């Protein structure tokens, strides 16, 4: 049919897998709750080409105001969650 | 930057929230309780409603001039007439540029 | 006729006797049986009329204006009985009255031989349609609504009365048949001028021409649903009627005559149409829309020709039909939300999807989409025009363009888009309400089916 | 540097390219404050009544009002006869009608004078 | 969309905003993926070049002429995503979706089907019902004497409360509803 | 026409309908493997508009342009003609070598 | 007939496909071949075009100038 | 096209013109010429109902290749013979109107270069 | 159906134009950190394509290979 029914297992594993592939982080340093600035020591700009690079993973945009608030990859699932109606 | 804690703790109630009223929208088994031959389409399609119009056609709408016209056949030399017989005279001898 | 005016003469005391909550069926049955019996008006001949008496006679002009009024007064019945449901049983009664009064004068109107005696009625048909609307209106625009209406009617027909009995005195009849046979041509002079004018001016202001519709609005806007159907599909329809009768003693004079009133016509027709285009009131947008229709009617009228009196006497019924069924729509979204702005329910396609179709039906015939009387009746009164001078394909045209970007408008604005979020008491649609749609949509495609019998007396 | 971009009545200038907002001062800062508190307290007022359980019927809403009523019946009370108004409705209201009428006046004429010399070719022409 | 405005943006964030557009724009330019990295990096060079400008008037002024430039510069038709609110699909699905208060209109032989889905309405209505009074309380206590100054709402504190004016946002139609 | 026309459609819908309904060639990489009857018909269909020899359009077009040729017809008709036949094979091929050739540029999510 | 996703890596072909899509092909360019073979008059015209200075004055009537 | 560009930039008072053409009369240069004949008859042509534009000197052949494709109805592809021979004599028809359009022109340039050279000895 | 991801250390940049990017991009100071992100566009069976003549051309030898042996046959079935 269309696409699969999406999952929150799905999502984890996508962002991690996205993270994963930058090389300013360390993939076994990365985990689901590091914070961007904090945990990573990275700036704004690697924060806005990170919500790039997860808006062209899942195809869909992401507004800058929520954007900006969007600090560790489970927030980034959370979001990606309540916005495409994931419960499971 | 990021939330404030106060939007992080409303986010996480409201997303619970969303996620059982998401989960409340599913349909249980027996949900839809509902309370209580090969070439027919050719028939009933194609034979019945040529038959109709072929009717119609034969005994109602030629039964009045004018209603069906169509135009006169093209004739060739060295044709023959049904009705009257006559055959057509050959084409005036080509000059036969060959 | 008297076998259709004296079972409405007895609509009267079966209301007035019926039982108190019997009242709307008995009244709904019989008004339908005896449409059930004026349609038998629609058999004429091809040379002159039914000459039932010496007082009344029918029409091949006549007939479908008969059938659409008792065919319309069922229908404001069942329009009624939802705004009504609290009134006192006497009020209620009273309201009916008025109703089958209305429909009494109406049938007399249209078929009266005499003119003083259609003046009589024709005038008569005032007092039951003000007593409804400055009673059972509303808000409280309706009192100068009342006054607009009756005001703006009375100083139009009070000189036509006085020249009716000036006729009277030189001719020594007004009787239609010696009228029209014992037909003179009308001088140049002032006093045949000014004559003209008395004549004309009634019914001009009924139907009404642009620059004298100021009433229009306000009447069709505080009405009742019932007043406004009567208003918009019947009542508009005395100036066309009064015009075609009484145009045939004012040749060669409207010969000239007519082209300030031409003039006022085409680009008012126009001026309307642009007019529908910024309408915030719903209902607002229906009126201007029968302004517009009225001012091409007034042309075909005006132009006196064979083609432009059929398609203007096609045009006054399917317009009649039209609106009242766009009006109905309007007062069903009112009665649920209690306002008439038209972006304030938005999207009711998903909430009332029948609803949307029969807004969507009667959208395409006022736009007049072939094979609509409607657009039969547009398409001769154009082909007329364009006979009378061919640059009138310009304004024409513009208006076939602007009628339809508003009824689209309208459509698009209260069916498309999203719903508006905090209305939530809009609740199905009752089968009255489809039903009363459906009653108004087939009457429209079944007369296409057979068009010759709104063609009136030029076919 | 660039070519410069100047803003017309129907394509306007993009928020980016105003000078306005790039330079600020605190009294701007304060009115951006109330604006944002006036729209606050707007919403507040619209969703305590937009999420009540026991509200049924239609939120009115006092803006819509005023517009219609603005657009509708506050017109002619504040309405005052000047040399403006009198020209633009004695232009828009008088000069299409004589227009019209000039035109369609002249084109029947010509038609007139046609016909009555004989030549206009009106073969065939049986309906009118 | 789900985040309460400010009532400004700070200069951060309008610089932000800009570097993004500026992206994305580069890359409508450059459809091929390695020389739109290539121009990402060249970008990303350029903007980091004045990150360290203790001169906020002459960062705004640097600002300035960077809208300038993008606004000279841009693509007459930049990629959209179908469902932004430029893309081919921003409001395909708004027709299929329905309010929930129109199933307390539905006659009661269409809620003989779905009797338990029906059973878990009447549950949530009677929860919604019984929080009301309470989330009206805690947005008094909670709002300052001068009205609210933002678009923000608190979220629930005591023991079985629920974050106040939920109702609507909680029973959202669906993404794809039908 | 038609023939064709309504096959390029059918074969842009089905590309569309592959890629989660986008629309955009330049988030379209490489399909000339991925897609093969997609791809076989699409240039099937692009020869037959510009008019590739003994095609369907070939018998219509052909003749059109060569009786424009042929004609006492207004001349920047003529070359307007003309140039817009070469920009109809300029368009075909930046629908194929922008939609088919090349590396993919599509989400992830195959 | 059931093809799973497979995220970054080449779609699941069928063999189906590509059969049809090579026999179309291939059918296509047949064609073309066999119908330039029989008909390539159609292409490279069929008669031959005659210039007009080779017209002698003779066969085009046109006097020596004198008369 | 060269024709084109010598009528409209070169000197267009010896160019032929094509809606004013011929300028010559018909037996002007020639001795004698003989009259085009046609082979079709009027009533065979209206029988066949060509075209008005169809109904040209080479009519018959045009009779000849609809007869054959009517009575080889379902092949197609077996009238080709008659198609040729259609095909052969409206190539000469074209022959015979480019042959036309040069005697003009040349019939144009040799009579003006002549009037001048006339003009000239007259002027002298 | 239960379809787990690739693991992520397979993509690498070598042998792609990425490689090529990163050295100009090592020549001017700069670096590019998402080069391995859009390794799988060139990894994998998309690794090469055909050129525009190419694909034109798609089945041009089974045709062809075909018209000569119709032809053949046409040729030899004319002399019966
Ligand atoms: C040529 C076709 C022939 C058809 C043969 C059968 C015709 C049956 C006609 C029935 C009588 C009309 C009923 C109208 C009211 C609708 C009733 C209803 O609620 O149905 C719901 C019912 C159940 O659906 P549902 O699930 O409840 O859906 C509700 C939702 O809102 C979802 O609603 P929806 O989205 O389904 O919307 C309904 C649907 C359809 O609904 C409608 O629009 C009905 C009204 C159509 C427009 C009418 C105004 C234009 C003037 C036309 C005048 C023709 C009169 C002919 C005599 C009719 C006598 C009644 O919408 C449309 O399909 C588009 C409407 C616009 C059509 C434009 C056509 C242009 C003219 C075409 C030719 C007309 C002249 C023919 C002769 C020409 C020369 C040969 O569905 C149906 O029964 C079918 C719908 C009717 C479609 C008929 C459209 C074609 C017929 C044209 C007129 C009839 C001609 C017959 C003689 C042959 C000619
Ligand atoms: C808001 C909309 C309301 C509806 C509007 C209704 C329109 C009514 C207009 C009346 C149409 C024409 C009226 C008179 C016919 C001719 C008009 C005149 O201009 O023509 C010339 C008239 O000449 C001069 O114009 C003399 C008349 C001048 C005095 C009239 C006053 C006009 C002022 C306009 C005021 C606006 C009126 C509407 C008020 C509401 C013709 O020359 P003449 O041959 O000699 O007269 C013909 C009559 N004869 C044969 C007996 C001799
Ligand atoms: C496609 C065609 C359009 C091209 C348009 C693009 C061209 C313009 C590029 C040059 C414009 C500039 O750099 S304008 C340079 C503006 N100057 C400053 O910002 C100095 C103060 N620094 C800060 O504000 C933060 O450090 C900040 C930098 C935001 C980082 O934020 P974070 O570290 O907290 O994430």
């Amino acid at each position: 049919s269309d696409a699969p029914p999406l999952t929150l297992e799905a999502i984890k594993d996508r962002v991690l897998y996205v993270l994963k592939l930058y090389d300013k982080i360390d993939p076994e340093k990365l985990s689901v709750n590091s914070h961007f600035m904090k945990d990573l020591g990275l700036d704004s700009l690697d924060q806005v080409e990170i919500i790039m690079a997860m808006e062209d993973e899942f195809g869909f945009e992401i507004p800058d105001i929520d954007a900006e608030k969007l600090m560790c990859p489970q927030e980034i699932v959370d979001y990606i969650a309540d916005k495409k109606d994931v419960y499971e | 930057s990021g939330y404030t804690p106060d939007e992080k703790l409303r986010l996480q109630q409201l997303r619970e929230l969303r996620r059982r009223w998401l989960k409340d929208q599913e349909l249980s088994p027996r949900e839809p309780v509902l309370p209580p031959r090969h070439s027919i389409f050719a028939v009933t399609h194609v034979l019945i409603p040529v038959w109709i119009i072929h009717y119609y056609l034969k005994y109602h709408v030629t039964a009045k001039p004018y209603t069906v016209v169509e135009r006169k056949p093209r004739i060739f030399p060295g044709d023959t007439i049904l009705e009257t017989g006559e055959v057509i005279p050959l084409m005036k001898e080509f000059p036969d540029q060959h | 006729m008297l076998k259709i005016i004296i079972p409405t003469t007895m609509l009267l005391p079966m209301t007035w006797m019926s039982k108190h909550n019997m009242i709307w069926i008995n009244a709904t049955v019989h008004s339908l049986l005896i449409s059930l019996i004026s349609l038998s008006l629609l058999n004429q001949l091809g040379e002159n009329s039914l000459n039932f008496s010496l007082t009344f006679f029918s029409d091949s002009l006549s007939a479908p204006l008969l059938v659409l009024t008792t065919w319309l007064l069922p229908l404001m019945l069942m329009a009624s009985q939802s705004h009504l449901s609290k009134e006192t049983t006497t009020r209620k009664k009273l309201y009916i009255t008025m109703l089958i009064l209305l429909q009494l004068f109406l049938i007399m109107t249209f078929t009266a031989t005499e003119l003083i005696l259609f003046y009589i009625l024709f005038e008569a048909t005032l007092v039951p349609t003000l007593i409804i609307i400055t009673r059972w209106g509303n808000q409280t625009e309706r009192l100068n609504a009342g006054l607009y209406f009756l005001f703006y009617t009375l100083a139009g027909s009070l000189p036509l009365l006085v020249a009716l009995v000036y006729i009277q005195n030189t001719t020594g009849s007004l009787n239609f048949l010696i009228i029209h046979y014992w037909s003179h041509p009308l001088s140049n002079s002032w006093s045949n001028i000014f004559m003209w004018l008395a004549c004309i001016m009634a019914f001009m202001v009924k139907m009404p021409l642009y620059g004298l519709h100021l009433w229009l609005p306000k009447a069709h806007v505080e009405a009742p649903i019932a007043g406004s159907m009567v208003l918009a599909a019947v009542l508009l329809k005395l100036g066309g009627y009064g015009m075609m009768r009484i145009t045939t003693i004012l040749n060669p004079l409207t010969n000239y005559m007519a082209y300030p009133f031409l003039m006022l016509s085409m680009w008012g027709m126009i001026m309307t149409s642009s007019i529908c285009l910024r309408q915030t009131d719903l209902k607002s947008l229906i009126a201007y829309s029968s302004v517009s229709h009225m001012a091409l009617v007034i042309v075909a009228i005006m132009i006196q020709t064979p083609w432009s009196f059929m398609g203007a006497t096609a045009l006054m019924i399917a317009h009649g039909l039209t609106s009242s069924m766009l009006f109905c729509l309007a007062n069903t979204n009112y009665e649920r939300v209690h306002s008439r702005t038209m972006i304030l329910a938005r999207g009711l396609q998903t909430l009332l999807p029948l609803m949307a179709t029969w807004w969507l039906v009667a959208s395409l015939t006022n736009l007049a989409l072939p094979p609509s009387i409607n657009l039969i009746g547009e398409l001769f009164i154009i082909t007329a025009s364009f006979s009378w001078s061919n640059i009138t394909i310009i304004l024409m045209g513009m208006n076939m363009m602007i009628t339809a970007l508003y009824s689209l408008y309208m459509l698009i604005t209260t069916q498309r888009g999203k719903y508006t979020h905090h209305i939530n008491n809009i609740k199905p649609s009752f089968t009255r309400e489809n039903a009363l749609m459906a009653l108004h949509i087939l009457p429209l495609l079944l007369l296409t089916l057979n068009p010759k019998m709104i063609l009136g007396p030029l076919y | 540097s660039f070519p410069k971009y100047k803003p017309s009545r129907l394509a306007t200038l993009p928020a980016t390219l105003d000078p306005a907002e790039y330079d600020i001062s605190p009294e701007t800062r304060k009115a951006q404050a109330e604006r944002l508190a006036i729209r606050s307290r707007l919403k507040r007022e619209y969703l305590l009544q937009y999420n009540d359980p026991n509200r049924l019927g239609v939120i009115e809403d006092p803006a819509l009002i005023r517009w219609t009523y603005a657009r509708s019946a506050n017109i002619y009370p504040n309405f005052r006869p000047t040399p403006k108004t009198s020209l633009l409705g004695a232009l828009f209201g008088i000069g299409p009608l004589f227009f019209w009428y000039y035109v369609f006046k002249t084109d029947r004429d010509k038609k007139e004078k046609l016909i009555q010399e004989g030549k206009l070719d009106q073969t065939f022409n049986i309906s009118y | 969309a789900f985040s309460a405005p400010a009532a400004y943006l700070t200069h951060q964030q309008k610089v932000l905003r800009l570097y993004k557009r500026a992206l994305r724009h580069l890359e409508s330019w450059c459809v091929h993926r390695d020389k739109y990295r290539y121009f990402a990096c060249l970008m990303r060079a350029r903007f980091d070049e004045h990150k360290n400008e203790k001169d906020m008037v002459k960062a705004t002024q640097l600002l300035r002429q960077a809208e300038e430039e993008f606004w000279y510069g841009q693509h007459p038709q930049p990629y959209i995503f179908p469902e932004s609110p430029g893309g081919t699909s921003y409001e395909r699905y708004e027709c299929y979706k329905v309010p929930e208060w129109c199933l307390d209109d539905w006659h009661p032989s269409e809620k003989a089907m779905y009797p338990d889905y029906f059973a878990k309405r009447e549950q949530w209505k009677r929860l919604r019902r019984e929080s009301w009074e309470r989330e009206v309380k805690q947005l008094q206590e909670e709002t300052p004497p001068g009205g609210p100054r933002t678009e923000a709402l608190p979220p629930a504190r005591k023991e079985g409360d629920l974050p106040p004016l939920w109702w609507h946002i909680v029973t959202r139609p669906r993404e794809r509803p039908m | 026409h038609a023939f064709f026309k309504a096959m390029l459609f059918m074969c842009s819908g089905s590309i569309i309908h592959s890629l989660n309904d986008e629309q955009d060639i330049r988030k379209m990489g490489g399909l000339y493997k991925a897609m093969p009857f997609t791809t076989t018909a699409l240039i099937i269909g692009s020869l037959a508009l510009t008019g590739m020899p003994y095609l369907t359009g070939f018998y219509s077009k052909d003749l059109i342009i060569e009786a424009v040729n042929m004609s006492y017809t207004n001349a920047w008709a003529l070359l307007m003609t003309l140039i817009a036949t070469s920009l109809t094979a300029a368009y075909s091929t930046r629908i194929i070598f922008f939609a088919f050739l090349g590396k993919p540029r599509f989400p992830p999510l195959v | 007939v059931h093809i799973e996703p497979r995220y970054r890596q080449f779609p699941q072909l069928t063999r189906s496909q590509l059969i049809q899509a090579e026999f179309f092909s291939a059918t296509m360019w047949f064609w073309i071949l066999w119908r330039f073979w029989h008909d390539s008059d159609a292409v490279l015209g069929h008669f031959p075009y005659p210039d007009p200075s080779q017209w002698t004055d003779e066969e085009l009537g046109i006097l020596p100038d004198d008369e | 096209g060269a024709h084109l560009a010598r009528r409209y930039l070169g000197d267009a008072s010896k160019e032929p013109d094509p809606l004013r053409m011929p300028t010559f009369p018909p037996d002007y240069g020639f001795p004698e010429r003989k009259e085009r004949e046609m082979v079709a008859t009027q009533q065979e042509m209206n029988d066949a109902q060509l075209m008005l534009q169809q109904r040209d000197y080479c009519a018959h052949y045009l009779i000849q290749l609809l007869k054959c494709k009517r009575d080889s109805f379902p092949n197609f592809l077996a009238c080709k013979h008659e198609q040729h021979d259609w095909d052969y004599c409206e190539h000469l028809d074209y022959v015979k109107r480019m042959k036309e359009f040069e005697r003009e022109r040349r019939l144009l340039q040799r009579k003006k270069r002549r009037e001048q050279r006339e003009a000239e000895m007259a002027r002298g | 159906s239960k379809m787990e991801l690739p693991d992520y250390k397979q993509w690498k940049i070598e042998g792609t134009p990425l490689e090529t990017v990163q050295e100009k991009l090592a020549a001017r100071g700069l670096r590019d950190p998402w080069g391995r992100n859009e390794a799988w566009r060139y990894s994998g069976g998309f690794a090469n394509n055909v050129s525009f003549v190419g694909a034109l051309l798609k089945g041009f030898k089974w045709g062809f290979a075909a018209f000569v042996v119709a032809v053949g046959a046409e040729y030899y079935l004319e002399s019966q």
